[PDB]
């Protein structure tokens, strides 16, 4: 049999978690117990960077990753994640298939040995702090979280705001003790990660579009049998349907529920935003030495 | 800048059982973005893996041929890196290529190179 | 350091677009980042002409252009894109490596600020269509795509089909609408753009060779130092060595390969074409004033 | 080789979610075909019922139309099991037996023998009775003069229920409710909202009986014509509308209760134990007629 | 039992403008899941489609070679298919097969035949 | 943890007031820590609890329509567990399933489950 | 009227079930109706074992069996199916025809209620496996599925493999999940059950050559009419004539269908496989009490 050992930052009774015991058990009953899939969540293998490194050198089998999060490794693909760029997950995903998309992948198969087998809905970012966002004016001098990626540090300074990069596990605590005064993720992290708990506002600014693409290490899928091949595919493809659906329908309902928790949801102007990107967007193209910002936002 | 340019310094005459440090400057595309490497290559052959770090010096990476005698450490502020060299013996004599490339690889050549720095170990 | 900008009609995934990147890329590291090339692919620039004007202008650095094309400005030098009258890219090589193509690459560059660095071999034009094309007597009411130049039309008419000018990015869709019945052009452009995707047939025809040129503005040329120009001169000449070859490699390959996709492949008999174009060689040399089609048939 | 104009019939009016989403096909097709594939639309049955069309289209006659994939068992007995009463669970499982070695093989015999290629199919709904007085359980069915339509297996669970089965077409339907010709008919949740039965029945009783789906075929004549990138665009597009079909009745399902009892609507949940009673000597005469055994086959899958 | 059985009767000697029935008695699988099919036959040929009818009788299909001169019909009680053949000529000559198909088709042939029965029209 | 996978065996055609041993294997995980269930499906209806064992065999469940006729039993040394059908009738026709879990439960399915073996009971 | 009941392992779109569903056709034509055929595929009532049993007992009326199967009836029958005795159909069919044959189906019909009407070819059985099987030396440590009959119990014995008996219904997954390393059957049944994408290889062995007699309840035989009963008899005719044709061709054309598939295909030397087997022989003829191997043999 073969046992394959899937990290993520993600934690127990996340989306995210869920998906993945789902398809620890659809893999375990689909091919009989012949595979096998070890979950090591919370980050305990490190942050996404980390665990895809493992994957490029053949220590790690599985992991997520956003496909704009190439750009760590491919650094076109990084547009993608340009803050408002991609408008809605269909536009993501029209990117990730694109002619664009499968030569990203194809370099991350054969340069990182990185195999995207899907990619999935994971949400659209909000904005969550302390003091109440209602204009862009508002985010001057706010004490901004981001995760350690350029995108998120570009969207918090570009807003105004003071950007301080920090790692997933040490958000709930930095807001609790307000060191931070704001974060940004998607609702259902929100939730499941109780931000609401120590955030008192909601500022619905829709600045990211995350998927999440299901990585295999391709030294761990090149010896892996042609019914193995097929199982984790369908699988992966059938977990993937119910993982996307299950973030949509918390998206529409979580807005319901902080407003039930008396948190106080704000919906700024977007106007301003999407022109203090604009230079940002023609650095980018300049820095890749090709445009591509133009493309991929027309697709 | 798309691209990292590469400049080593240090190379050096030195006996069996010395020190040297190696010095790598970087340029170009942000240092930060980058696993920073060292490989060394004799004439005739291959080219072999040194060391290399990762972009913020937590991971790190050695050959079992100088494990324990090399150190390498990089400085994300002066945008450089460098191989501390120790217990040198001749065998260790070799031309030294900085190297930079997004991921640590191991199937697949770094993607820049600097052109690298003699070192000379006299028995 | 200096920036350069090269526009390219050709898109990604082509032999002209990846020799463009394999040149941004020796410039940048032959110059250790001295030498930046920016590429423009995909005609958004507008089409080889546009570009053209734009070099002569000041306003774009670099451009491909076939020997031929020249003929848009300096007339006698249509004489060589004329269809049959180059057999092969050997005999146009010499064509503008004789005194004769030494006239015109100096009013090239005194007239109108091109200067022909080099030119490589970008394939042998063949016919695809919807309908099989075994006898020049097969193409008569064939709607034939032909390019934005006169020689390719020229080549429709006196085969008797029906020209339909139209621009390089409207051709898949003419082809799949059947807007038009054939197009005409290389092969390695006819897989590179999939128009094998929308054609049944293809008829190997040979009726004209493509060159093309590598062509810098002499206004950018002379800002250069002379280390640039001579690292430049080197990169070019050595893309265009393998550019080259993978056109003859490609070229070699893919006739089998359309096969493989269920195209039907007619080697029509070519001397019927060559009759046909007897008039124009007549009507080519009255009207440039000066006989020329036998001197270059003869180089 | 040119423009190409398809023909598609339905018995589905203006307003359905059958219509809705061939109007969204009509409005994907020629959209992504730059013009070169447009969609003409039947519906209300004006070319016939489902049965006249699918002999339309292979006659040639018509290009596309809906039917279930039990309808076939008009043209391919063996398949009518998929649409035995309760034998299909629900949809996911419909699909299951849509796309097993015996589902191929009928969609096989279509096309060889009948001129039809499925290019999908969708969820329709589960139908459930309603009915003009209330049918607490299998022994209320006894003298319901139940409306069903010209089918063998909507007939076969109206007679086994014990009600006395009246057969006639869709479009009749609404004004004999109305006028108490007919006692009750058996519909799904989104087909009794759009054709506004409930307007004119008081009652509804949850007996989730036959689970629909709805096969999108085109005439394979018609289909062999087109160029493989027009099969491609139609091939997309008809998944496209269907994954957002199939969803749409799911959301409708799931919701039409809390609007039905807000009309007044009185809403059974009779016990479905007694009406699996009974369509078990039915199955076995089934496996019986047919030379071999599939019924139990086709449950467990 | 799934399979159905034909036989056709009237098949005559009769004369050009002469009127003739043809009848045929299915058995078996029942009958009105069946369009059926009339069907003539001339030695070396194939078969020429005459006349269909639809499982109820509302859909009738006809030859132009006999429309306007034959008509169709089918009893669902006694499970028969008739053929009035009206101003008989001699090209009418032939075998008519009887034929019954759960569909009418045309890119194929019919799925149950019957033994045939002979029609001699005189001149 | 690790999952539990069965495979049934058995199915056959008996006659009425025959007598069936259907047996099912068991892989995977430790089979002395599950409850052995058989259920059984007829095409319409739903799983029918037949019986169920105990880890050690001392508590046994069985449904009242088989109480008498049916036995269950198991082997923790060949993993195994069997279910003997006596005095069958034409009801008892069904796919029999094997099924798995940690305790006896009705209010909900058990865990893991076999692919089913056919039973038909002739009149 | 009457309707027959048919049993078989053998599952839809097997060569077995396309001539019994091509006899269950050609019964009710040629009765016009009155013998009708129903079928039961897919070992539903069981295995050949449980079916032949059942025919015995008047509950099950025709059914499938090899020649060599009868030795569960009739312990001499058996020899016909010795590994490698049976040089190829019509040998085999010729050890049916004998005086010999005819004895064991005198005793088949009085003692066990058997009467064969035909027997056709069904194939030469091969072996598959996940490891390559060059020599004989290959099968040790080989886990190797066979039926429940002992002359293929013996073939892997005594080629040194690992025997598994496992009924046929398990195979296709018990491959799939490498509880199993290879199997043994004709080429047309690994096509059919689709063995060939769950095993890697092929190895021409040759080992058993399988008929297929039709049987039919002499009981149930007894009632029918003579015109019923020449019927049948030239119906079962029809089929076996087809059914031996269909084999004889599949077998030719499929061990290039399977290299297409990737499969690779190994011819082992079979002289230590005959040579393996020729102690089995002398083991037969003593527990017959009479010799038989080698009269077979010679026939
Ligand atoms: C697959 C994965 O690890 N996604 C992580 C993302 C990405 O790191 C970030 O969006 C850059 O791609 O950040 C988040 C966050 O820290 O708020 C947590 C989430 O677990
Ligand atoms: C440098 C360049 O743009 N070449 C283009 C040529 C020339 O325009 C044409 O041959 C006239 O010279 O035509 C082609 C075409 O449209 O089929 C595409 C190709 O990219
Ligand atoms: C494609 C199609 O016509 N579906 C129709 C179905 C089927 O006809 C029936 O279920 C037998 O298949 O019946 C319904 C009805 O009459 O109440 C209306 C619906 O439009
Ligand atoms: C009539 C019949 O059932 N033949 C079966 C044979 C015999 O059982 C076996 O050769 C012993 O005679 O085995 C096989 C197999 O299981 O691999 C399947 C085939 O269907």
């Amino acid at each position: 049999a073969t046992t394959l050992k899937m990290g993520m930052q993600a934690s127990v009774g996340s989306v995210e978690y869920n998906s993945a015991k789902m398809l620890a058990d659809t893999l375990e009953e689909m091919s009989q117990g012949e595979i096998k899939l070890a979950l090591y969540p919370s980050a305990q293998l490190g942050d996404d960077r980390a665990m895809l490194q493992q994957l490029t050198l053949g220590d790690l089998d599985i992991t997520y990753a956003e496909f704009g999060r190439m750009g760590l490794a491919i650094p076109r693909a990084e547009a993608v994640m340009l803050p408002y760029v991609a408008k809605d997950f269909d536009h993501l995903r029209r990117m990730f298939e694109s002619d664009f998309g499968q030569g990203v992948r194809d370099e991350m198969l054969q340069k990182f040995n990185w195999r995207a087998l899907d990619t999935w809905y994971n949400g659209t970012r909000e904005t969550t702090s302390n003091r109440p966002l209602n204009s862009i004016e508002d985010f001057k001098g706010l004490k901004l979280r981001v995760p350690n990626a350029k995108q998120n540090l570009n969207y918090a300074k570009l807003s105004g705001a003071s950007p301080t990069p920090m790692s997933f596990s040490e958000v709930y605590l930095a807001l609790q003790t307000n060191a931070v005064d704001g974060q940004e993720n998607p609702l259902p992290t929100i939730k499941t990660m109780k931000f609401y708990e120590v955030q008192k506002n909601l500022a619905m600014t829709h600045h990211i579009v995350n998927d999440q693409m299901v990585i295999i290490s391709e030294s761990t899928w090149q010896k892996l049998s042609d019914t193995d091949k097929d199982i984790i595919q369908k699988a992966v493809q059938k977990v993937g349907d119910a993982h996307t659906q299950t973030v949509k329908t918390q998206e529409a309902e979580l807005v319901s529920f902080f407003k039930s928790e008396g948190i106080n949801v704000t919906y700024p102007d977007l106007e301003p935003f999407r022109e203090a990107m604009q230079p940002l967007y023609k650095e980018f193209d300049s820095n890749i030495g090709q445009p591509i910002v133009s493309k991929l936002a027309a697709m | 800048g798309s691209q990292v340019q590469l400049v080593e310094s240090g190379g050096r005459l030195v006996q069996t059982g010395g020190s040297l440090r190696l010095s790598c400057a970087a340029s170009g595309d942000t240092f930060s973005n980058y696993v920073m490497g060292w490989f060394r290559q004799a004439p005739g052959k291959e080219r072999e893996f040194v060391a290399a770090i990762s972009w913020t010096g937590a991971n790190s990476y050695y050959a079992d041929s100088v494990a324990g005698r090399f150190t390498i450490s990089r400085d994300n502020a002066k945008n450089t890196v460098a191989l501390q060299m120790n217990s040198l013996k001749p065998e260790d004599t070799a031309i030294y290529y900085c190297a930079a490339d997004h991921f640590h690889v191991t199937h697949r050549k770094y993607d820049y190179w600097g052109q690298g720095t003699q070192v000379t170990v006299s028995s």
